[PDB]
């Protein structure tokens, strides 16, 4: 008939597709590059700036910039460009044609939506939109309607509790931790080690060694101590160039930041220790849930041993009496995108979206009072 | 963003 | 007023739903009325329908009837089926039918050459002037035709259906045998016992009898709609699967079936929940007999048959397969599992492929693919909702194989077109079964209406009177209180995909959205498990508590895809032959299959036929008046029949009109213009128009006001009488008082 | 009633005594009204006897005395041509239907009575001059 379409922000990737897909189908890193040399063949058919994938291929050329840094847009024109590729290059979708759904992260600036919504209306004439909180969408993902979500991809991570569909507003915990600086901080572990990555197009290649090598370990010290006592824990890569690198220690190392940001530099504690301090602001009564249902959601939670080494910290600051469950789906990198994809095709839904005459009659405001 | 911090 | 000494009531009573009395004395507008029977009654109000005058009573035509009310329609369908043994009646454009439960004379070839192209009030109603009335429309229309046959099961539907092929055969063929022979295999694929009734038919089913421009049958296509595959995998109490698992498993002793390893019909999980697996009144052993030599009428090999009965055992063996919870978000099935055993030496899949198939599901992303588990209620879900896909593309197969056999070669030019449906349901308790079959007959009675309503303004302007007196009452408010978005379906699919969706849930969503926003949904007083909704010919409770274990369909691909991959026979590829289908939900599914009916009978200008069963136990020309009152509801020709009493039911010539009231006429009065001396005279005797119209040829009258007229003119004829013989009494008293004198 | 009205009325009533006791049953009442030439309908018989139960009806004796005031208050063409009209448009009336009608409808007589008077009034047809028939009966 015609179906939502259901677009993920987030950072890093964008992920989208439509309403009751299984899974998203376009999904290609939110990035936009510009070439920065002097450009010598005549005629070759060079463009002013590539996106996405594209700028992933040719990237040794070209600066990348990210539109979105910590959940906020911090560039709007180059934002628009990966919309723009999104619907007429990725899905080939007019956006005439198709209700839209945005998702957001909590506890972030109300310029935001009021851009976001302005965008949407008055460039792509959407017929009608939503934005959609992060978190929110996770529990639909996983078939629970009582939990705390913990949500990190790049940027922001947040806590949101809920209780049988009610929202905790005062209790929400938001954290600009993690995905990036977890990179940034692992550039400078590795210049430790007498390798250094100066650039944009080396990040993604640190990016990379990332996702492959890291994991985080059950008791930090003993590690500590088994990588200074052996040879054993000690891995090897191979960067594009087919230079080949070694890293001990630093591959651990590098994503117990998120349980002790003291190492970049940060005031606040870890993840395990916000997730416990998000429970202590709930009402008595419901703790014994909460703690019963902890959902992990987006990439950064994907690091192995992290549902563990959560369950193993969480259990020694919680009462000694309880269940605490850590639910760690194998696809949770992309539940927030499969929340959204069903929370986008039930029928009680249809009556939420702003529709295009509300935005005409009453401007981007409607977009507060009508969505969360 | 706006103040605490650079976006 | 209406009401005298010698007026005639109906009364309520407890042995037949009505009763004749009479007023023992003449009623005032007081509480109390002096009645008299067939004796001593006073009964009171808190009015009693009034009695037809009995020149009326027995006409052959229910909308004649000058009262139109329960009692009065159905003392005529008693009296013309006791005592006439009459069993044909129309009212209104419908054919309502009795089954008799005995044979009759009546169908022999001179009679059909009787009915052979006479217009339908010509001759007495007929089956077979239903036929020739659709015989003549193809000819003179150039438009395809279409009969409707309508009520429970065993109410003789596929017998009406029958005379009327052979009224087309023998007015223009081997088709009558071809198609007759079809019965006992779509009978035992497709009928179930019912807790009220044994082979009630689950789907609609269609024939259509294809034409060549000379009118000669050339062949029979055939169709189905609406099947009720719910029922595979579940059953309430009393109730049992379609008939061929317990044909199967009586066969099971039988040489071939060996090698199916077949149990008993309560060893399997999809036979055993019923608690009745065999019926009384029949023996299964025999029945199959019957379904392999209509098979083989029909020219599927010996090989087909075999495989055919493969599937199904596969069928009845998948649902023992017993998935062990392991974990909260995890199952498994417990090692070298004899049902899946069974199932994959049955169907040559391999072992695990299976066994690690059933138990988790795959997910395909750009560059990335994810095995996960589910949890043991997905898993039943999954197996149940493949257990339901095979049999319905089973039975799909099955059709497309008779389509084969009865198809002939030269293209049909028009079609008439025979539709075998099941009636409005009700039970004690009612189910999403009975929520489907309750809307069908919705949609069905939507359309006849709507073409009531059009048959209606043509005879208006026929006649010339205005089409304003004429009102369309419209159950379109009930169709979009069901099927249309934000509706009790639409909420059913709702609640499939939601986080913890349950039927508790599901209730509160229907009362908060509908409760008190439509005049036709209402909760019942006692319950919140519970809703009711008012249809067209009843108010009907459903329980909640079932539904949304019946609406799960979903089929995860890689079964099918591993089903797809054996090579050990054909069939099983080949039901598979010809995405987002397999997503869709029951009440979708149902939905669906509901829009393709309604798209092929708005097409096709229907004609109808409804089919009562007078008595439960089969007594042949036995008629009881509750049973029938039931049917009668059922059917909605009571309902029917109300919608006439609105308008004009009774319509007179003015010669029958001028001869029947006469004596009413004063000769100052009357012309050498009939026409004008009626309106004359009605004129003086009725003091509104508004109770009729005037037309060309015709009188309309308003319900009531024929009876009022013999009323007047039985009074007046009395009261001459009357001075007639006291006039000769006292002359003959006269003459007496001279032998007297004498 | 004068004196020689009152004393031909006596000696009728005395004729119908069939006991000599100068009385008849109120059930010959009625019969009596008809043979001095009224022509009650059977209810206003009943009711000017005051609606007597059938016991006394016909049992319960009054001498002429006491029926005189009953024959005095039931004492005190077109119509009858009309009423025959009715059941007409040759002029004649079937002598079945006519049967039928004054045997089974109204005050219903026997088919002795009705045959008594349809003698040799009805044709080979079995039709009734209704205008003649109707004279006759009001001559
Ligand atoms: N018009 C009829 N004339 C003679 N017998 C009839 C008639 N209608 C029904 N029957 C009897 O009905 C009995 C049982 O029903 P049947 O006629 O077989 O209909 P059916 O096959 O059961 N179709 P269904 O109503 O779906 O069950 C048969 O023995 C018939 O003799
Ligand atoms: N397998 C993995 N292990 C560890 N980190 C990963 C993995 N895959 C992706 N990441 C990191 O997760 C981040 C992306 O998380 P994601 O949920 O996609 O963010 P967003 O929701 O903002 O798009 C990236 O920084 C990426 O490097
Ligand atoms: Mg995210
Ligand atoms: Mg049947
Ligand atoms: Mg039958």
């Amino acid at each position: 008939e015609t179906t939502a379409l259901v677009c993920d922000n987030g950072s890093g990737l964008v992920k989208a597709g439509f309403a009751g897909d299984d899974a998203p189908r376009a999904v290609f890193p939110s990035i936009v590059g510009r070439p920065r040399h002097q450009g010598v063949m005549v005629g070759m058919g060079q463009k002013d700036s590539y996106v996405g994938d594209e700028a992933q291929s040719k990237r040794g050329i070209l600066t990348l910039k990210y539109p979105i840094e910590h959940g906020i847009i911090t560039n709007w024109d180059d934002m628009e460009k990966i919309w723009h590729h999104t619907f007429y290059n990725e899905l080939r979708v007019a956006p005439e044609e198709h209700p839209t759904l945005l998702t957001e992260a909590p506890l972030n600036p109300k310029a935001n939506r009021e851009k976001m919504t302005q965008i949407m209306f008055e460039t792509f004439n959407v017929p009608a939109m939503y934005v959609a909180i992060q978190a929110v969408l996770s529990l639909y993902a996983s078939g629970r309607t009582t939990g705390i979500v913990l949500d990190s991809g790049d940027g922001v991570t947040h806590n949101v509790p809920i209780y049988e569909g009610y929202a905790l507003p005062h209790a929400i915990m938001r954290l600009d931790l993690a995905g990036r600086d977890l990179t940034d901080y692992l550039m400078k572990i590795l210049t430790e080690r007498g390798y250094s990555f100066v650039t944009t197009a080396e990040r993604e290649i640190v990016r990379d060694i990332k996702e492959k090598l890291c994991y985080v370990a059950l008791d930090f010290e003993n590690e500590m101590a088994t990588a200074a006592s052996s040879s054993s824990l000690e891995k090897s890569y191979e960067l594009p160039d087919g230079q080949v690198i070694t890293i001990g220690n630093e591959r651990f190392r590098c994503p117990e930041t998120l349980f002790q940001p003291s190492f970049i530099g940060m005031e606040s504690a870890g993840i395990h220790e916000t997730t416990y301090n998000s429970i202590m602001k709930c009402d008595i009564d419901i703790r014994k849930d909460l703690y019963a249902n902890n959902v992990m959601s987006g990439g950064t939670t994907m690091y192995p041993g992290i549902a563990d080494r959560m369950q193993k910290e969480i259990t020694a600051l919680a009462p000694s009496t309880m269940k605490i469950k850590i639910i760690a789906p194998p696809e949770r990198k992309y539940s927030v995108w499969i929340g959204g994809s069903i929370l986008a095709s039930l029928s009680t839904f249809q009556q939420m979206w702003i529709t295009k005459q509300e935005y005409d009659e009453a401007g981007p405001s409607i977009v507060h009072r009508k969505c969360f | 963003w706006x103040a605490x911090c650079p976006a | 007023e209406l009401y005298t000494k010698y007026a005639r009531v109906w009364i309520p009573d407890p042995e037949e739903v009505w009763k004749s009395a009479e007023l023992l004395k003449d009623y005032k507008p007081d509480k109390v009325l002096q009645l008299r029977l067939e004796k001593d009654l006073e009964y009171c109000l808190d009015l009693p329908p009034l009695r037809n005058p009995d020149i009326l009573v027995g006409e052959n035509d229910l909308t004649a009837l000058s009262y139109l009310h329960e009692p009065a329609v159905l003392h005529n369908l008693k009296v013309r089926f006791i005592d006439s043994k009459l069993i044909y009646t129309y009212c209104g454009i419908v054919l309502v039918a009795i089954n008799p439960y005995e044979q009759l004379p009546i169908y022999g070839e001179d009679i059909i050459n009787a009915y052979s192209g006479q217009n339908m009030g010509d001759m007495d109603p007929h089956i077979f002037a239903v036929a020739e009335e659709a015989y003549k429309q193809m000819a003179r229309d150039e438009r395809n035709q279409s009969i409707i046959v309508s009520g429970e099961s065993g109410a003789g539907k596929t017998v009406s259906a029958k005379y009327a092929m052979r009224y087309f055969a023998t007015v223009s063929a081997n088709v009558e045998e071809k198609v007759l022979a079809s019965n006992p295999i779509m009978e035992s694929i497709g009928n179930a016992k019912t807790t009220r009734n044994d082979n009630s038919s689950r789907f609609g089913k269609y024939i259509e009898i294809g034409f060549d421009k000379r009118y000669r049958i050339i062949g029979a296509n055939m169709r189905t709609y609406l099947l009720e595959k719910s029922r595979v995998v579940f059953q309430a109490e009393e109730e049992r699967n379609y008939h061929i698992f317990y044909q199967l498993c009586a066969s099971a002793a039988l040489p071939e079936f060996k090698t199916l390893r077949l149990g008993n019909a309560n060893y399997f999980h999809y036979t055993k929940q019923g608690g009745s697996p065999v019926i009384d009144g029949i023996d299964d052993a025999k029945e199959m007999v019957n379904t392999r030599q209509a098979c083989t009428l029909l020219g599927i090999s010996d090989s087909y048959q075999m495989g055919i009965f493969r599937i199904l055992a596969g069928i009845l063996h998948l649902g023992n397969v017993e998935f062990a919870s392991r974990d909260s978000d995890s199952c498994a099935i417990p090692p070298k599992h004899d049902p899946l055993t069974i199932f994959c030496d049955l169907m040559g899949v391999d072992y695990e492929e299976m066994a690690h198939w059933l138990c988790h599901r795959k997910l395909a992303t750009a560059t990335e693919t994810y095995i996960k588990p589910i949890s043991k209620l997905h898993a039943i879900n999954a197996r149940d909702a493949l257990a339901k896909h095979i049999y319905a593309n089973l039975f799909n197969w099955i059709v497309d194989h008779v389509n084969k056999a009865l198809h002939s070669t030269v293209k049909q030019h028009s079609f008439i077109g025979v539709l075998d449906i099941y009636g409005f349901e009700t039970f004690e308790i009612n189910s999403f079964e009975q929520f489907c079959i309750n809307y069908a007959n919705e949609k069905l009675q939507q359309q006849f209406n709507m073409h009531v309503f059009k048959l209606e303004q043509e005879e208006y302007m026929k006649e010339q009177i205005p089409w304003t007196l004429i009102d369309f009452y419209d159950n379109q408010p009930c169709i979009n209180l069901i099927e249309a978005k934000m509706g009790v379906l639409d909420l059913l699919d709702e609640e499939c995909k939601m986080p913890k969706g349950s039927d508790d849930t599901w209730a509160q969503k229907l009362y908060n959205t509908h409760l008190n926003k439509c005049a036709l949904f209402e909760k019942p007083r006692l319950s919140n498990k519970a809703f009711i909704i008012k249809h067209f010919a009843d108010k009907v409770e459903y329980q909640c508590e079932g539904f949304l274990e019946k609406n799960k369909d979903t089929v995860y691909e890689e079964q099918i895809k591993v089903l797809k991959s054996s090579k050990k026979f054909k069939l099983l590829p080949e039901l598979f032959q010809d995405s987002k289908e397999h997503k869709k939900t029951v009440g979708h599914q149902f939905r669906n299959s509901l829009h393709l009916l309604m798209e092929t009978l708005n097409a096709t200008t229907p004609h109808y036929v409804r089919c009562i069963k007078p008595n439960d136990f089969k007594f042949p020309f036995t008629f009881d008046e509750k049973r029938a009152v039931q049917q009668l509801r059922a059917c909605g020709v009571l309902e029917t029949i109300r919608i006439s009493a609105a308008g004009f039911p009774s319509r007179w010539t003015y010669q029958e009109f001028f001869s029947r009231y006469r004596v009413l006429m004063k000769q100052k009065d009357v012309l050498s213009d009939r026409k004008q001396t009626c309106k004359n005279v009605l004129e003086k005797l009725i003091l509104d128009k508004d109770k009729y119209q005037f037309g060309k040829t015709k009188i309309f009258f308003r319900a009531g006001q024929v009876a009022y007229l013999e009323k007047i003119r039985a009074d007046k004829l009395r009261a001459a009488c009357i001075r007639i013989q006291k006039t000769i009494r006292g002359w003959l008293m006269r003459k007496k008082y001279m032998r007297m004198r004498r | 009633f004068n004196k020689d009205q009152l004393e031909e009325f006596k000696e009728a009533f005395e004729l119908f005594d069939r006991v000599g006791d100068g009385k008849i049953l109120y059930s010959q009442c009625g019969d009596v009204m008809r043979a001095l030439g009224q022509n009650p309908t059977n209810a206003e018989v009943l009711k000017v006897l005051g609606n007597p139960k059938s016991d006394e009806l016909k049992s319960r004796r009054v001498d002429f005395e006491t029926f005189l005031p009953m024959l005095q208050a039931v004492a005190k063409y077109e119509d009858y041509l009309e009423g025959f009209r009715v059941f007409d448009g040759n002029g004649k009336v079937m002598g079945a239907e006519l049967r039928h009608v004054l045997t089974t409808l109204g005050e219903k007589m026997t088919e002795e009575e009705v045959e008594t008077v349809l003698a040799g009034h009805e044709d080979s047809n079995g039709c009734i001059n209704y205008e003649a028939f109707l004279k006759h009966i009001l001559s």
